[PDB]
């Protein structure tokens, strides 16, 4: 009733040991992509190299440093959610969640190397966000993850694709079943806020704000859980984010007379301009003037700097009024608030609607 | 090649670029004279044709284009 | 498979029961889905908006938040009836034509409220209650359709032809808290159609006609459109500026690639999305008014 | 309702045979019975 | 499950019988869905309109209306498929890769029509008909070919529109996906498909955005500091909800890898599950 995906990884970015069975997972595109894209789409003005400068330190932080370029294979493909929750921690609601998981997540691993990296990430995740290379297209999303084995370095992880959540048996574990854990910085349902009735189904989606202003770019990441309807949660997350939508509508760039055409098509006696003269023999006398306009409409907020959201259907819950339940257990050595979702079936396409208004 | 002392019969719906063939030719872009003046279909109608005419000598194959379409293959 | 219970009131009359039964392949909606439900949420009551019966504008509103559902086989005491939009796994799948438009193999379907005559519906006197079934007609049918009715919105603050059959709409607009939302979504779109670009597709109208003519194609297309075909005798169009990091940067991209998302984005936010795909097995090719069809889920 | 894990417990058709599913194949359908128990009345509580 | 078998025909030459094996992953549409079906709805005849060859336009329309399916083997005298349709369980479906870019795990497959060079396909001169095969890309590359194709076609026609070209660039365009160049057309010259498939594309999509953002400058004059006005309107909104849903976005497979190779080159085969 339920398919499965494996890949083979580095495990510099996701630890399958320490990770809860059950959790997020989620996987990046190759980085050589992000420089052909943002020396085309880099906002004019703007220096594009700066993505670069950010993404280049990463790896040098990164284990195996001399083999990005080709794409063998054997790169950091997948990337847990708490990941991205703790090099973001700094900017969610919840300041003790967050901070208590990014030590955990910190403590967990090497301990090391771990905190470079983060940061490094983090200004890499601000670069991304600098030249409109906006990271949504380049995260996509593996279901939940189900069964593991590594020796050193690299494991082989394996993990739902779409279906019921307790249909597997991960078969090593005390139980046979899992449910979806996520950490409570991210949870964050709409409907409560909107005050509305929370019974019967719900839709799953995860949301990336964006805030674009100059040297301070921001970008979260949100589970919602909400049972607003496929296309209606744009037009409901826009009531929310009011805000940040007129901060981006005027901090977006930073890098012309009208004409009657209906006043002078209503009247007459206006210089006509016959197909005869267009016809190409002595084209620019014949349009000598027949207008000014002196126009021209080079700087202005497009629909793409203006962007502060962008959202994706997951999964869903049937079973009506749910009952999701919120509780501190250890992660390695450190406790931490993590929600507990149960019986969520996963599906649909990875296709983001942006939230442009 | 049926009456060998003319090539057509009118010089305005036979040429490369007669009238005819500029009015309707199916390659520039419902009619019944369609199936005439297109030598996309009219390559194939005569093709197959030439296929019938072979296994008849020979002697399916089609079963169709002698009936549901007389004249077809015939022009 | 996930079907949805329709409780039915006791105490209902025969008559109402026979009329009842002949809805079988009928579309109904849900405000909120529950396996277990009640029928005051499938009569017009509850499309109330303020205290009345909706507007037109308010009921393509209400199609898009509300759940929809398909009617089954129904019991003298139950109504079932099966869920379409969440993703679930349905065999055997037959909807009613509702439309006086006939349909035929590869049609997508749409939702929208009767804009013709008065629409056809159960009327129940012992219950007090009256249900009324959305209207279903293709995607072509919608676009032109939605465009239409718009267009009369604005001119507030219509003939249709259709294989060689004329009809006419009845559009209600009698409310204005919904009529002054379309014209907003509207004009959100055309701004975020402006970009740096349209100076060069603008700066093309004198060599578009001139390609308008001894070519034979854009003829009717110059037709059909007015605001071009006036623009393109009437100013000069200052002739170029430069490009800011032109040594790296695509200028025309941006705005063919950035239209590209409005105008999908256009056809649904004006009205309903497709739904549905009438795909039947060992059947006709053409389905008259009245009669049911095997569809997909979309 | 049943448990996904007592029905996977149930389905195994003799794939099985050591001593650490004898007492769980008992307690699943001890569970089976105490709650067909209740189920059953419900219906004759549920005439008053 | 459901299946389709399309009738090979008799006397079919070894070399040209023998080449219909080599293309096992490949998928095709139907028209109408039959278990028994013959050739001519599978080949090109049966696909263009109003007599002359199809257009990217009534190529990317008639994939829409029309139905999907694959191949899964090849028998001397036999030729089945399965269909991506209705609810076909399909078991251990596998798709060849048609497009020069690589695919990997967790990719979205959607359809085009061969923009980039010649559509290679199989041609049987013997029957006199050939069988194009549709191009698959992943989903998140889709808008950006189109955008580049057209923004590649209008920027042809303003240079020979414009007395004297603005030739000065950035070089040549190119995609990149999984650190790999494909480096699209190289030259100026050899105009194969620059008006020959997508000329009235370009014509459309560049009318609907000159109506849009002239609509707006002429509707009101405040943004920069005899007549219907209805009917327009009502024209330009049909137009543009035909196009933008002409020009959409849908996933058909997913690929789905297990204990194989993540990433797949052009040519090579992989196992899909159906979304």
């Amino acid at each position: 009733t339920t398919q499965l995906i494996q890949q083979v990884s580095l495990t510099d970015f996701f630890r399958p040991d320490i990770e809860h069975a059950g959790s997020i997972v989620l996987i990046l595109r190759h980085p050589s992509d992000m420089i052909g894209e943002a020396n085309t789409l880099t906002q004019a003005g703007r220096d594009p190299d700066v993505l670069l400068e950010g993404l280049r330190n990463l790896f040098n932080a990164c284990t195996a440093p001399w083999t990005v370029g080709e794409g063998g294979g054997l790169r950091a493909y997948v990337t847990s959610l708490s990941f991205i929750a703790a090099c973001r921690a700094e900017e969610y609601t919840d300041k003790q969640a967050a901070d208590a998981n990014r030590t955990a997540i910190v403590s967990a691993y090497g301990c090391s190397r771990m905190e470079t990296r983060l940061i490094r990430f983090s200004e890499c995740l601000r670069a991304m966000v600098q030249c409109h290379v906006f990271p949504h297209r380049f995260i996509s999303f593996f279901g939940s993850l189900l069964e593991y084995t590594i020796q050193d370095n690299l494991c082989n992880i394996t993990a739902v694709a779409k279906g019921p959540q307790e249909a597997a048996r991960t078969d090593k574990t005390s139980t046979r079943r899992v449910t979806a854990n996520i950490p409570a910085c991210v949870f964050w349902d709409v409907d409560k806020d909107l005050h509305l009735s929370a019974d019967g189904l719900k839709h799953v989606f995860l949301v990336f704000v964006y805030t674009q202003r100059r040297q301070r770019e921001g970008v979260r990441l949100h589970l919602a859980l909400s049972q607003l309807n496929e296309q209606c949660f744009g037009r409901g997350i826009g009531f929310l984010l009011g805000r940040i939508r007129a901060e981006n509508a005027a901090w977006g760039t930073e890098g012309t007379r009208a004409l009657p055409l209906v006043q002078l098509s209503n009247d007459p006696t206006s210089p006509r301009c016959s197909i005869g003269e267009i016809t190409g023999v002595n084209w620019n006398l014949a349009r000598q003037r027949l207008y000014q306009w002196t126009g021209d409409f080079r700087g202005l907020p497009t629909q793409l700097s203006c962007m502060y959201a962008a959202y994706t259907l997951i999964g869903t819950i049937p079973s009506e009024s749910v009952r999701y339940t919120r509780r501190m257990e250890r992660f390695g050595g450190y406790n931490v608030p993590t929600i507990w979702l149960e019986g969520v079936v996963w599906g649909g396409t990875n296709t983001w609607n942006e939230c442009y208004y | 090649v049926a009456y060998t002392d003319r090539a057509t019969l009118n010089p305005w719906a036979s040429q490369k670029h007669s009238y005819g063939d500029r009015l309707y030719n199916g390659t520039y872009n419902y009619s019944p004279c369609f199936k005439f003046f297109t030598p996309a279909e009219v390559n194939t109608n005569c093709n197959t044709l030439d296929r019938l005419l072979m296994e008849a000598k020979a002697v399916p194959p089609g079963s169709t284009e002698m009936t549901q379409d007389p004249c077809g293959l015939f022009q | 498979p996930f079907e949805i219970e329709v409780l039915l009131p006791g105490e209902l009359s025969p008559a109402e029961t026979s009329a009842l039964q002949k809805c079988e392949g009928k579309i109904i909606t849900f405000s909120t889905l529950r396996h277990r439900a009640s029928l005051v949420d499938i009569a017009l009551s509850s499309y109330y908006i303020n205290g009345a019966p909706p507007d037109t504008l308010s009921l393509l509103e209400a199609y898009r938040m509300r759940f929809a559902a398909v009617i089954t086989r129904v019991i003298p005491g139950k109504l079932l009836a099966h869920a379409i939009g969440v993703g679930t796994p349905t065999p055997g799948l037959f909807i009613q034509n509702t439309s006086p438009v006939d349909l035929c193999n590869g049609d997508y379907i749409c939702l929208l409220p009767p804009v013709f005559g008065s629409a056809d519906s159960i009327r129940l006197d012992s219950v007090g209650l009256e249900i009324v079934f959305p209207l279903t007609i293709p995607q072509t049918l919608m676009r032109e359709i939605i465009a239409k009715v718009v267009a009369r919105a604005v001119e507030r603050t219509d003939v249709i032809c259709y294989n060689g059959r004329r009809y006419e709409l009845e559009t209600n607009l009698q409310h204005r808290d919904g009529s002054d939302a379309a014209i907003r979504t509207l004009v959100l779109n055309l701004m975020f159609s402006i970009n740096e670009g349209c100076l060069l597709l603008l700066a093309l109208i004198p060599t578009l006609l001139v390609q308008g003519a001894h070519d034979g194609y854009v003829n009717l297309l110059i037709q059909t459109a007015n605001c071009v075909r006036e623009t393109g005798q009437l100013i000069n169009i200052p002739p170029m500026p430069r490009i800011q990091d032109g040594h790296r940067r695509f200028p025309i991209y941006e705005t063919i690639s950035s239209w590209i998302s409005t105008s999908s984005r256009l056809g649904d936010t004006l009205g309903t999305r497709a739904i549905l795909r009438v795909c039947v097995f060992d059947g006709p090719s053409t389905v008259h008014p009245g009669d049911r069809t095997a569809v997909i889920q979309v | 309702a049943i448990a996904s894990e007592a029905l996977s417990l149930l389905s195994n058709t003799y794939v099985d045979g050591t001593e650490i599913d004898s007492s769980l194949r008992i307690r699943a359908i001890q569970q089976m019975a105490r709650n067909l128990r209740t189920v059953l009345d419900s219906f004759e509580r549920g005439t008053a």
